[PDB]
C-alpha cells in the first residue's frame, strides 16, 4: 500500500536528525549513543521503545502495530545502513564473526545486475533489534488471543511452565565448495531445513564443475534460542475453565531471563509454524521483551477501615461460607491464607514455609474448602494432590507427537511458585512419592540417585495436606503401633496437625440439621446478612496492607518460654499417641508472627501472642 | 482347564451345563 | 520382602499344596489390582 | 474460490431484496435494533429468523434453501452494505460479515439418519450429541506475499506460493494476511430415537470463526449450514453457520387425570412397576425408582456443592437379579446408555491418533443428565479407577494430554454392579474389604445394597416358584410418560416438613453409633425429593417424608 523506501527514509531521519522531549524537552541524542555503542561492538541488543515514537509519530506506531515482522526487518535494515557512517576506525576483531565480516567487506571492495549476488542482510548484522510494546495497548489474556490477531504485536501475561536449556540455532548456513572457492549462503527461517547437495551457484552450473559442497560451522551466524510454554494467571481465568498454554520462542540477548514458575510479561509477534484437507499450521510467539514483576524478588481519610474496625469479625466471617462451622478451624486458614510472603528483612527464610496437615477426609466434607482457599488468596494457584502419577516429577519415556526429547518436568509442588499448594489423597501415594514429600520437608534438599536426573528442586510454596483416615474412624482401644497407620515420624515434621471426630454431640448435632434445612429455602447461603461482595474490593484492600511490613518485638519472647515448661508434664503423663517437642517453640514464634499483622502497633502486644497458644490447646485433649 | 476348577472366568461356567 | 514371587510358590508345596493352588489365588490376587502387582508395574518396569 | 460474475442482474436483485428486508422501516426495526446491538457488542454474526424471510418473500426463502451458496453470499453482502450505510466506520473495521440461520424449517429439519445424500447443496439442521472433537487450529484464507526484488505484491485465495514468476524470493506480509480459526467436530443421532438395529450415521461438521468455543464435546447442539462435498474418496462435510446449545431439559392429560393421588396410593404399584418378574427386594425397587427420578441441577450460586449426581451401587451374589436388574433399567431407559466391563472406548481419552489427535468423548460423557448402567464395575482397570473417582465429585471429566486441557460436562449419575469376584456370603467380614474395593470410593456412593443369599427358606421359596407363575396363562409405557413430566418438577422444601426429617434423623444417628453419617444428611434432600416427584407435588408430604426416613433404616439393614 505504501512505499517502503519512504518509510525507511522517515525512520532514518527520525533516528538521525529528529528530536525528543525526554530530558527536560532537550534533544540529547538518546539513540545516537546506543548507535555509537553498536558501532564499537559494545552493545549487542538494541531496543526501540515504541512509546518514544508514539509521542510524536502516531501513524508510524499504528502501522508498526498492524504489522510487526515487516517493520522489524525494515528497522533492522535501517540500523544496518546507519552503521557505516558511524565507523571511526578499524574493528579490533572481537570474535570470529567480526573477522569473517571484515574479510567479506574487503573482498567486496576488491572487485568493485543479478539480484542473487550479494550478502544476505541477516548475515552481516552483529546486532539484534527488538520492540517494547507501547503502553497504549492494554495487555491481553491468552484465551482472547485467537487467530484473528495473527501478525499483530500483542502482549500477554502468564507463568513459565517448561523451559529448555540454552542451545544454538543457525540463522545463516555457510557452504564452501572445493571448485568454486566462494561462499554459498542459505538463510534458514524454519526450524527445519534441507542441506544443499549441488550448488546452484551460476559459476559451477555454467562450468559444469563438480560442485561438491561441505557445510561448515566456522563462518555461520548463530543466535541463542529457547523454548518455553506459558500458562494463564489463575486469578483471572473464569471458574468454568482451566488455564491454557501458548508457546513462546525467545532469541538472542533476551534469553536466560525467564525462570520457571515466575510471572513474566512477554511482547512479541504472533506467527505460524509449518511442520513440512487444507492448509493447517500452529502458533508461537517470537518474544522481543521479557520483563518480570518486581514482586518476584525475595479523597477523604474515611475510605479505609484498618484500626477502628476489627479484621477478625469481618474478614473471617466471609471466608468459606459453605463450611458448616469450625470457626476455630477457620481461623488457622487465615494464617494459611496469609502465609509467609510478608517477612521481615532479616534473613528469616523459613517464615514462608507453613506446612499444615489435615487428617480425615470424610469428615464434614472438608475436601470442599480447598477451592475457596485458592480463589480468594492472591498469588495462589489451584493444585491437586492426585493430578498425575509418580512419573510427573521424575522422567519417563512415553509416546509424543508434537515435541519433547528427554522430557524434564515437575509435579504439583513446583507448579505453585511460592503460593498455596493443595495436596489431596495423601494415603494413595506410593511409597517412593512419600519420600519425595519428606525430602521437601528438609528445606529443599531434593536428591535423586538416578543417573540421568540430578536436579535440585526449589520448593518455596505453602503446603496444605489432606489425608484420609485409616479405613475408618480412629478407635481408642487400639494401643500404639496399631492406632495410627500413616508413619508417625512423617507427621512429626509437620508444624500443625488437625483431626476431626464426628462425635455424637447432640448440642452440635442439632446445629448441622438447622443449617442444611435453610438450604433450598432461598439464595442467601450465608443467612447472617453477609453479602459475597466483589472480589475486586477485597483484593485491593489487602494489597496495600503488605507495604506496611510490621516487625514483632524480640523482647516479648521471654514470656513464651514458660509455656514449654507446663507442656512437658502433660506430655510425659499422658503417654498418648501424639507427641510434640521443641518444634512447638519453633511453631509458636512463626504462628504468633502472622497474627500481629492485624494490629500494626508492635510495641506492647500480649493478646495476639496468647491466642496462638490457646489455638494449640483447643485441638489437643478435646476430652 | 488343568469351585476348585476355576481359572479366570468364574461366571461362564454357570452359563453352561456340566457335561462329560 | 524375602517373601517374593520366586519363593511363594514353594511355600504352598511345603504346605502340601500342589501347583493347582497358585493359579487360583496367587495368579488371581495380582489381577485384582493388588499393591504388590502395582509394585511390579512401577519399580520393575525397567529394572527387572 | 475467488471467481466472480460481472454485473449479475440476479445477484443484484437478491442483494436489493435482502437489503430491503434488513432496513425494517415499516416495522419497528427489530433487525435494525439487532444491528445496533451487534455493532455495540463487537460481534460480527447476525442471526436472522427464517420465518420472517418467508413472510416477506417466500421466493427468496425457497431459492435460499434450494441453492445455499449464492444466496448466502448475496445476503452476506447485503448485511455488509446495510452495516456500512448505518455506520461506515464499523464496516471498515472488519473484513467480511457472516450470517446465521435459526427459526423453524419445514422439511429440511432432519436427523443424521434422515440426512441422506439427497440434501446436497441445501441448508440443513442436524440434532444430536457431539462425539469426536479436534483442537483449535488456525487455517489460512488469504495469504499476502510481497517480493522485495520486483517490488510487487501478490495475493492468493483458497501449493503455497514460494517462488515468484522468475524465482525471486518472496517474504510474506503476515499482518495483511487474514487467518481464521477452524475446528472439526462430529455428530451422532440421539440415543433414544435412533433405532438400535441399523448402523449409525456420523456427519462431519466444520466450524468457522466464532464457533470453536460455542460447542464442546459431549453437549447437545443444533448445527445449521451448507452441506457441500470436498473433491478417489468422496466425503460429505457440513460447513456450519450457526451453533446453539440445547439441553434445556398428547395423551399426557389422560395420564395426568388417571394419575391423581386422591383416588388411591399409586406408589405401592409404582415401585413394583420396574421389576415385573422379580419377587422381593422391594426396597431395592424403591431405590431404583429413586435413581431414575430426582433432580440433576441446583442453583448453587457463587460456587458448587453436592448436586443431583447421586448414584447407587449394587454388589451381591449371582442370580440375585444383580445382573438382571440393570437390563430392566436399560430397556425402559430415559436418556440412558449401556456400558460394561473394560469398555476401552476412551472415557476421556484421545488414543493419540496420528496424521490427524481428536478428543473422543466416552460413555459417561454421552449420558449427560441421564442414568448410566455399568456392569462388572470391578472389571475396570486402575487407569479408569483413577479417572472415575474424580468424575462423580466435581461433575466433569478432566482430559490431561500434552497441551490439551479441557473438562467436559459430566452432569451424570451411576448405576454400577459388580460380582463379588469370589466372595460367597459376605457376612462375617466387613464389606469394606470383602468386596475387594477397599478404596474410599465406597463413601462417595449414596447407597450400597448387599444382596446375600441368606438361607431363608420361607422367603426364598416364594421367589423361586411365584416368579415362574408370573406368566399369567389365564404397564411398561406408563413410567415413560411419568418420568418426562417429573423431570420439569422442582419440589421445594418446607421448613416444617424439613424439621420433621431431622426430628427422626436423631434416632438413626444413635442407632449406627454402635457407613458414614457425615454424608447421610445431604442425601436426605434427594430422598424427600423423590417422593414428591412421584406425586408431582411442589411440596414434600410428611407421610411421604416418613417413608424417606424408613428408607435410610432399610438402606443398611
Amino acid at each position: 500500500l505504501k512505499d517502503y523506501a519512504l518509510e525507511k527514509e522517515k525512520v532514518k531521519k527520525f533516528l538521525q536528525e529528529f528530536y525528543q522531549d525526554d530530558e527536560l524537552g532537550k534533544k540529547q541524542f538518546k539513540y545516537g549513543n546506543q548507535l555509537v555503542r553498536l558501532a564499537h561492538r559494545e552493545q549487542v541488543a538494541l531496543y526501540v521503545d515504541l512509546d518514544d515514537v508514539a509521542e510524536d509519530d502516531p501513524e508510524l506506531v499504528d502501522s508498526i502495530c498492524e504489522n510487526a515482522r515487516r517493520y522489524a526487518k525494515l528497522f533492522a535494515d535501517a540500523v544496518q545502513e546507519l552503521l557505516p557512517q558511524y565507523k571511526e576506525r578499524e574493528v579490533v576483531n572481537k570474535d570470529v564473526l567480526d573477522v569473517y565480516i571484515e574479510h567479506r567487506l574487503m573482498m567486496e571492495q576488491r572487485s568493485r545486475r543479478s539480484p542473487q549476488n550479494q550478502y544476505p542482510a541477516e548475515l552481516m548484522r552483529r546486532f539484534e533489534l527488538y520492540f517494547q510494546g507501547p503502553s497504549s495497548n492494554k495487555p491481553r489474556v491468552i484465551r482472547e488471543v485467537r487467530a484473528d490477531s495473527v501478525g499483530k504485536l500483542v502482549t500477554v501475561r502468564g507463568i513459565v511452565t517448561r523451559v529448555s536449556e540454552v542451545k544454538p540455532k543457525m540463522v545463516v548456513a555457510t557452504y564452501t565448495c572445493d571448485q568454486c572457492g566462494a561462499e554459498t549462503y542459505q538463510p534458514i527461517q524454519s526450524p527445519t531445513f534441507m542441506p544443499l547437495i549441488m550448488c546452484p551457484s551460476q559459476e559451477c552450473q555454467t562450468n559444469r564443475s563438480g560442485g561438491r559442497l561441505y557445510l561448515q560451522t566456522r563462518g555461520s551466524r548463530f543466535i541463542k534460542f529457547q523454548e518455553m510454554k506459558m500458562q494463564e494467571h489463575s486469578d483471572q481465568v473464569p471458574v468454568g475453565n482451566i488455564p491454557r498454554s501458548i508457546t513462546v520462542l525467545v532469541e538472542g540477548e533476551n534469553t536466560r531471563i525467564a525462570q520457571p514458575g515466575d510471572h513474566v510479561s512477554v511482547t512479541g509477534i504472533f506467527l505460524p509454524i509449518l511442520r513440512t484437507q487444507g492448509l493447517l499450521s500452529e502458533t508461537y510467539l517470537e518474544a522481543h521483551r521479557i520483563v518480570k514483576m518486581n514482586k518476584s524478588e525475595d479523597t477523604r481519610e474515611e475510605l479505609r477501615q484498618i484500626a477502628e474496625e476489627d479484621f477478625y469479625e469481618k474478614l473471617a466471617a466471609s471466608i468459606a461460607p459453605e463450611i458448616y462451622g469450625h470457626e476455630d478451624v477457620k481461623k488457622a486458614l487465615l494464617l494459611l491464607l496469609v502465609g509467609g510472603v510478608d517477612q521481615s528483612p532479616r534473613g528469616m527464610k523459613i517464615r514462608g514455609n507453613i506446612n499444615i496437615c489435615l487428617m480425615g477426609d470424610p469428615g464434614v466434607a472438608k475436601s470442599q474448602l480447598l477451592s475457596y482457599i485458592d480463589r480468594l488468596a492472591p498469588r495462589s494457584q489451584y493444585t491437586t494432590g492426585r493430578g498425575s502419577s509418580g512419573v510427573g516429577l521424575t522422567a519417563a519415556v512415553l509416546r509424543d507427537s508434537v515435541s519433547g526429547e528427554l522430557t524434564l518436568e515437575g509435579g504439583a509442588l513446583v507448579l505453585a511458585d511460592q503460593g498455596v499448594c493443595c495436596i489431596d489423597e495423601f494415603d494413595k501415594m506410593a511409597e517412593a512419592d512419600r519420600t519425595a514429600i519428606h525430602e521437601v520437608m528438609e528445606q529443599q534438599t531434593i536428591s535423586i540417585a538416578k543417573a540421568g536426573i540430578l536436579t535440585t528442586l526449589n520448593a518455596r510454596c505453602s503446603i496444605l495436606a489432606a489425608a484420609n483416615p485409616a479405613y475408618g474412624r480412629y478407635n481408642p482401644r487400639r494401643s500404639l503401633e496399631q492406632n495410627i497407620q500413616l508413619p508417625a515420624a512423617l507427621l512429626s515434621r509437620f508444624d500443625l496437625l488437625w483431626l476431626i471426630q464426628d462425635r455424637p454431640d447432640r448440642d452440635n448435632d442439632l446445629r448441622l440439621a438447622q443449617h442444611i434445612t435453610y438450604v433450598h429455602q432461598h439464595s442467601r447461603q450465608p443467612p447472617s446478612q453477609f453479602e459475597p461482595l466483589d472480589m475486586k474490593l477485597m483484593r485491593r484492600y489487602i494489597a496495600m496492607c503488605r507495604e506496611k511490613q510490621p516487625m514483632v518485638p524480640e523482647s516479648l519472647a521471654d514470656y513464651i518460654t514458660a509455656a514449654y515448661v507446663e507442656m512437658r508434664r502433660e506430655a510425659w503423663a499422658s503417654k498418648d499417641a501424639t507427641y510434640t517437642s521443641a518444634r512447638t517453640l519453633l511453631a509458636i514464634l512463626r504462628l504468633s508472627t502472622a497474627l500481629a499483622r492485624l494490629r500494626m502497633v508492635d510495641v506492647v502486644e500480649k493478646e495476639d501472642v496468647n491466642e496462638a497458644i490457646r489455638l494449640m490447646e483447643m485441638s489437643k485433649d478435646s476430652l | 482347564v488343568f469351585e476348585d476348577n476355576i481359572d479366570f472366568m468364574p461366571t461362564i461356567l454357570s452359563r453352561f451345563d456340566m457335561i462329560f | 520382602s524375602q517373601v517374593s514371587e520366586h519363593s511363594i510358590i514353594k511355600d504352598f508345596t511345603k504346605q502340601k499344596y500342589p501347583e493347582h493352588a497358585i493359579h487360583k489365588v496367587l495368579q488371581l490376587m495380582l489381577r485384582r489390582g493388588e499393591i504388590q502387582h502395582r509394585m511390579q508395574r512401577k519399580v520393575l518396569y525397567r529394572l527387572k | 474460490a475467488g471467481t466472480v460474475v460481472l454485473d449479475d442482474v440476479e445477484l443484484r436483485e437478491a442483494q436489493r431484496d435482502y437489503l430491503d428486508f434488513l432496513d425494517d422501516e415499516e416495522d419497528q426495526g427489530i433487525y435494525q435494533s439487532k444491528v445496533r446491538e451487534l455493532i455495540s457488542d463487537n460481534q460480527y454474526r447476525l442471526i436472522v429468523n427464517v420465518n420472517d424471510l418467508r413472510r416477506k418473500n417466500e421466493k427468496r426463502a425457497n431459492r435460499l434453501l434450494n441453492n445455499a451458496f449464492e444466496e448466502l453470499v448475496a445476503f452476506q453482502r447485503a448485511l455488509k452494505d446495510f452495516v456500512a450505510s448505518i455506520d461506515a466506520t464499523y464496516a471498515k473495521q472488519y473484513e467480511e460479515f457472516y450470517v446465521g440461520l435459526e427459526g423453524s424449517f419445514g422439511s429440511k429439519h432432519v436427523s443424521p439418519r434422515t440426512l441422506t445424500s439427497c440434501f446436497l447443496s441445501c441448508v440443513v439442521c442436524v440434532e444430536g450429541i457431539v462425539t469426536k472433537c479436534s483442537l483449535v487450529r488456525p487455517k489460512v484464507v488469504r495469504s499476502v506475499h510481497y517480493c522485495p526484488a520486483t517490488k510487487k505484491t501478490i495475493e492468493r485465495r483458497y501449493v503455497y506460493p514460494t517462488k515468484d514468476e522468475e524465482n525471486n524470493p518472496l517474504e510474506t506480509e503476515y499482518g495483511l494476511s487474514v487467518y481464521k480459526d477452524h475446528q472439526t467436530i462430529t455428530i451422532q443421532e440421539m440415543p433414544e430415537k435412533a433405532p438400535a438395529g441399523q448402523l449409525p450415521r456420523s456427519v462431519d461438521v466444520i466450524l468457522d470463526d466464532d464457533l470453536v468455543d460455542k460447542a464442546k464435546p459431549g453437549d447437545r447442539v443444533q448445527v445449521v449450514g451448507t452441506y457441500r462435498c470436498l473433491p478417489g474418496t468422496f466425503r460429505t462435510v457440513l460447513i456450519a453457520c450457526n451453533v446453539k446449545q440445547m439441553s434445556k431439559d398428547e395423551d399426557i392429560a389422560k395420564i395426568k387425570k388417571f394419575s391423581k393421588t386422591r383416588s388411591k396410593d399409586i406408589f405401592d404399584q409404582l415401585a413394583k412397576s420396574l421389576a415385573p418378574s422379580i419377587h422381593g427386594h422391594d426396597y431395592v425397587k424403591k431405590a431404583i425408582l429413586c435413581l431414575l427420578l430426582g433432580g440433576v441441577e441446583r442453583d448453587l450460586e457463587n460456587g458448587s456443592h453436592i448436586r443431583g449426581d447421586i448414584n447407587i451401587l449394587l454388589i451381591g451374589d449371582p442370580s440375585v437379579a444383580k445382573s438382571q436388574l440393570l437390563r430392566y433399567v436399560l430397556c425402559t431407559a430415559p436418556r440412558a446408555i449401556p456400558t460394561t466391563g473394560r469398555g476401552s472406548s476412551g472415557v476421556g481419552l484421545t488414543a493419540a491418533v496420528t496424521t490427524d489427535r481428536r478428543l473422543e468423548a466416552g460413555a459417561m460423557v454421552l449420558a449427560d443428565r441421564g442414568v448410566v448402567c455399568i456392569d462388572e464395575f470391578d472389571k475396570m482397570s486402575d487407569m479408569d479407577r483413577t479417572a472415575i473417582h474424580e468424575v462423580m465429585e466435581q461433575g466433569r471429566v478432566t482430559i490431561a494430554k500434552a497441551g490439551i486441557h479441557a473438562r467436559l460436562n459430566a452432569r451424570c449419575s451411576v448405576l454400577a454392579a459388580a460380582n463379588p469376584v469370589y466372595g460367597r456370603y459376605d457376612q462375617y467380614k466387613t464389606p469394606m474389604e470383602n468386596i475387594g474395593l477397599q478404596d474410599s470410593l465406597l463413601s462417595r456412593f449414596d447407597l450400597l445394597f448387599i444382596m446375600l443369599d441368606q438361607m431363608d427358606p420361607e422367603q426364598d421359596r416364594e421367589i423361586s416358584d411365584h416368579v415362574l407363575r408370573m406368566h399369567r396363562y389365564r404397564s411398561a409405557a406408563f413410567m415413560k410418560k411419568y418420568i418426562h413430566v417429573a423431570k420439569i418438577i422442582k419440589p421445594v422444601l418446607t421448613q416444617e416438613s424439613a424439621t420433621y426429617i431431622a426430628e427422626e434423623y436423631s434416632r438413626l444417628r444413635s442407632q449406627d453409633s454402635m457407613p458414614v453419617t457425615a454424608r447421610t444428611l445431604e442425601t436426605l434432600i434427594r430422598l424427600a425429593t423423590a417422593h414428591a416427584k412421584a406425586r408431582m407435588s411442589k411440596t414434600v408430604d410428611l407421610q411421604d417424608a416418613e417413608e424417606a426416613v424408613e428408607l435410610v433404616q432399610y438402606a443398611y439393614f
